[PDB]
């Protein structure tokens, strides 16, 4: 019905930056808001950011001023620019979408982000 | 296709902020101009805003796991670990609370029943009073998924527990201002309704709550921006947004008399041009029609202009 | 324009015969095959059928001019002269009752409140028992605009005659068959749901009523043919009918995996091809997609193939 | 608004026949079911018959088997064939229309039918 496909992710040192993107395909008129959740092992998904068809954005307090989400409505595509990455940002990041009932209904496959620290 | 609206009269519709029929349609320039309602909010592009649910049955309700404790400074309470009303996990996100959670203040009487899953489930019911307001209570944080209430009526010494559904019964000390959602921390909200041109005022769809005061009950008005059938209409469509606003006409069903022209702004609120000091009510047996896409600066005729 | 449906999961919808969320989606060949439900009934052409209202808040409710009279050894007896729930005059017509009137049987607990017309109106709330009938001793006539309820009382409750609204609270002795609409006489009804092709059975949207007994309460299933959001959707649209039914697919919302194909008949009920003897429940987090117009004789794939 | 214009009416002998018609104009998108009500002097207005968009008919028990309603959706037009007329059928017959909400929202002008004995 709606498939979400993530790009990007991987390993970075603390203070570094990564860009994630997500493309939706299928019956995309049932896809409203798009966003990102993240999950650590043994934990539930936690909200990171969303962006509405009208480009209205919300961010979790922990990522404000470091992460930026953008969207291309025509391509059903969002991007997340993650700057000033912290160890605690290490998680599987999962592209998400709301359906017409305003519920989070669609998940990508998830992409590992690892923010490594070296104890010099 | 061009945006259109159901040809349904307001008096046949459901209210979007209290679960009752729409009784009234009015403007009132004496009232707060830019309310920050979280239910009854939809974008013309089909996005439900704030905590707005698609079902009228979710309005001013909640679902939870219920347990009991002594609370410092307060006494015996029930704690409610919130769940979305379909039973899906509540995750704090891009809105202030679970879908349909109350978006006003006051002491809400709630009736809490055991979750119904199958024929023969044994049901308990308990009545509670829940303080929605400028609370600074760490147990009152619907954004984080926890609220509490006091027991006010019990059928027996065996109170409701475990997975439950809460429905609103009555209000005391109603104030139409948002509750404390996140224990005095910032919380994601739909923005205030607005802006309006000079001379423009919000169209209100009105119902009545049972407001109690120890002995005597009275009706108390609560307004919303759109009836629930208009909320579900926009959410069920994926309309192309061609401009800032839609020009609508509201006409008498029987005679065709124009009652007013108005602007439906993209963010899901209607404006009339009206400059009286006090309320002007309209017949609820009229129809809306979509005329045209127009710019934000489109100047409306004053109500009753010829 | 081609017919389409809202992309709304059943579990996010409102029930069309009892004013509660939809909790279940199922077929169950043990239940009556062709029920004569009067609420939750709409034609795909946009015509509300039976007593079906637009608003979910009208379902299983009524409005009335109330007159109360005390009866020794009963309590307060209410004579309700019905009006439509928008306050408009009720006239006996081409449906069994005012819009949204209950379409099932048993003893309904109703909460009756003073009509709300403006801030500061003084309100009185009283709970009554209403026997919906049919019973050998029931003289309900909602078709004619006249019904009765009672509340056990040792003395007068000093009730005030006037306009009221009645909402449902619980059921006792539920039976899913039409109530007494007209004093035991014939009344206009939406026809039974059906007919079905051989091997087709009704798709049911389920919620639960609070059913009481002396010292206990328990959930009791009630089914409807469409959620109230589909009722208001068809009534809001004026779709051009092109054939006798719509072929739908019920799909997993993420994966798009097909759970079943079904037929939405124009007269507002969905059929699946299912010949099991036991109930078959479905996940309530799928969505219905309209595939095409199809004739009455279109043969569906069996559920599981 | 929806104007409902009745045609036909007049005087007929008991046991005779008469045909009425009604045509809708105005906002006819908002019109669903069409029908007929009647009212004698000093009696309540009373349902006679209705026909839906899908041609589903209802009749009052007093006219079943005597009156037949039909509809042409392209003209938004109903016809009422009144057979085996009785003196008690004497009344003003008014065309009526439901809106999308299921309420009778629309009234015609009325046409007198008189049946002499």
């Amino acid at each position: 019905q709606v498939q979400l496909q993530e790009s990007g992710g991987g390993l970075v040192q603390a203070g570094g930056s990564l860009r994630l993107s997500c493309a939706a395909s299928g019956r995309t008129f049932s896809l409203t808001t798009m966003g990102w959740f993240r999950q650590a092992p043994g934990e539930d998904r936690a909200f990171v950011t969303s962006i509405s068809r009208a480009a209205y954005t919300y961010y979790a307090d922990s990522v404000k001023g470091r992460f930026t989400i953008s969207r291309d409505n025509a391509k059903n595509m969002v991007s997340l620019q993650m700057n000033s990455l912290k160890p605690e940002d290490t998680a599987v990041y999962v592209c998400a979408g709301k359906g017409q009932g305003g519920t989070w209904d669609y998940w990508g496959q998830g992409t590992q982000v690892t923010v490594s620290s070296h104890h010099h | 296709r061009m945006v259109d609206l159901p040809v349904i009269q307001p008096r046949l519709c459901t209210h979007a902020r209290w679960p009752a029929p729409v009784y009234g349609l009015l403007v009132d320039p004496s009232l707060p101009s830019n309310p920050q309602w979280q239910n009854g909010r939809v974008h013309v592009d089909g996005t439900l805003l704030g905590t707005t649910p698609i079902s009228g049955s979710w309005v001013s309700c909640f679902a939870a796991e219920a347990a009991y404790k002594f609370q410092s400074g307060t006494g015996e309470v029930a704690t409610f670990t919130l769940i979305e009303q379909d039973g899906s996990a509540y995750v704090p996100g891009d809105r202030a609370a679970p879908l349909g959670y109350p978006d006003f203040s006051g002491q809400l009487e709630i009736e809490v029943q055991t979750e119904t899953t199958k024929t023969g489930d044994k049901l308990k019911v308990t009545t509670f009073e829940m303080i929605l307001g400028p609370t600074t209570n760490a147990d009152q944080a619907p954004y984080q998924g926890r609220v509490f209430a006091s027991v006010t009526a019990a059928a027996s010494l065996d109170l409701v527990d475990g997975r439950v559904r809460a429905v609103p019964r009555s209000i005391y000390g109603f104030q139409d201002t948002i509750p404390e959602y996140n224990d005095g921390l910032l919380v994601p909200l739909a923005p205030p309704i607005g802006p309006f041109l000079p001379g423009e005022v919000l169209l209100r769809f009105r119902t009545y709550m049972r407001q109690i005061d120890t002995a005597d009950a009275a009706a108390e008005a609560i307004d919303c921006a759109l009836p629930q059938e208009f909320v579900s209409w926009f959410a069920s469509n994926a309309f192309t947004v061609q401009s800032e606003a839609l020009l609508l006409r509201y006409r008498n069903t029987l005679t065709g008399q124009l009652l007013f022209e108005c602007k439906l702004y993209n963010e899901g609120y209607i404006a009339l041009s009206y400059s009286g000091s006090g309320p002007l009510t309209f017949p609820t047996d009229g129809i809306f029609e979509v005329v045209s896409w127009v710019p934000r600066l489109y100047q409306l005729a004053s109500v009753g202009s010829l």
